């Protein structure tokens, strides 16, 4: 029926979610729990460890102004991969660009999330592609502003993994929160709601066939997503403060963008 | 926006 047609929507969405993003969650879950013959991650727990495990970040001023940055940058790369996913979603370019923007600008946030979540447990998150990783402990420690500015994630994902979705699943949700019809200030949103009807119930007949253990994860999911808009809006201020209060902090451009005219 | 436009251009 329609059925074949969903299936193949979700098939679709899960190789460009391949595509789009470097470390899936199965690699994240892996390197996590030592199921890999390959050599665990530089633990990052204190200011020694960062020394030590310095070389091993990714980035290319004290130690919390560091951290952020190298957070930051990452960051970045995310909505570069969270765009090019979103283009690939049917019917998204064919919207109209003013909309495509209002979506993305929206949306990111609440993928950061939900990627994140992916790359982390109760104790801390990976980062450098799984190659290092930074303790909660750690961040937390961190002086104000940015103590708390990691832990509101940590808290989202302990809630979001007890879900076990997977790569298949994510893939499905993660274009399902991009294709919002309420957003503020959309300029059209009729096709906007005929794609999200798709997507959703794309995502029902994935959570269905690939989870028959679990019924009601559908309406468990949907759920998190009304949660993570209201969590989003705390780390949208936390920003705008650590914009104005740091001074010696630049924030990238880009993110920047993002946060002009966000509640 | 930019970025935004140019990375969705690209
Ligand atoms: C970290 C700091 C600032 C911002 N920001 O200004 O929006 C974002 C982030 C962030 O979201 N980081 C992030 C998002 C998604 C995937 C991976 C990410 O990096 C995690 C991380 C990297 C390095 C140090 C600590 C955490």
């Amino acid at each position: 029926p329609e059925s074949a047609d969903l299936r193949a929507l979700a098939k679709h969405l899960y190789d460009s979610y391949i595509k789009s993003f470097p470390l899936t969650k199965a690699k994240a879950r892996a390197i996590l729990t030592g199921k890999t013959t390959d050599k665990s991650p530089f633990v990052i727990y204190d200011m020694n460890s960062l020394m030590m495990g310095e070389d091993k970040i990714k980035f290319k001023k004290e130690v919390a102004i560091r951290i952020f940055q190298g957070c930051q940058f990452r960051s970045v790369e995310a909505v570069q991969e969270i765009t090019e996913y979103a283009k690939s979603i049917p019917g998204f370019v064919n919207l109209d660009l003013n909309d495509q923007v209002t979506l993305l600008k929206y949306g990111v946030h609440e993928i950061i999330y939900t990627m994140l979540a992916s790359l982390m447990n109760k104790d801390g998150v990976l980062i450098s592609e799984g190659q290092g990783f930074m303790t909660r402990e750690f961040l937390k420690s961190l002086r104000k502003p940015f103590g708390d500015f990691m832990e509101p994630k940590f808290e989202f994902a302990v809630k979001f993994n007890a879900l076990e979705l997977d790569d298949s699943d994510l893939a499905i949700f993660i274009a399902v929160i991009i294709l919002s019809g309420d957003r503020p200030g959309l300029l059209n949103v009729k096709p906007i709601e005929d794609i999200q009807d798709n997507l959703l119930q794309a995502l029902e007949l994935q959570l269905k066939l690939n989870h028959p253990e679990s019924s009601q994860l559908f309406a468990k999911l949907l759920q998190k997503m009304t949660d993570l808009r209201q969590i989003v809006t705390e780390h949208v201020q936390l920003l705008q403060v650590i914009k104005k209060t740091e001074t010696d902090m630049s924030l990238h451009p880009l993110l920047q963008e993002i946060y002009k005219d966000l509640y | 926006h930019k970025i935004l436009h140019r990375l969705l251009q690209e």
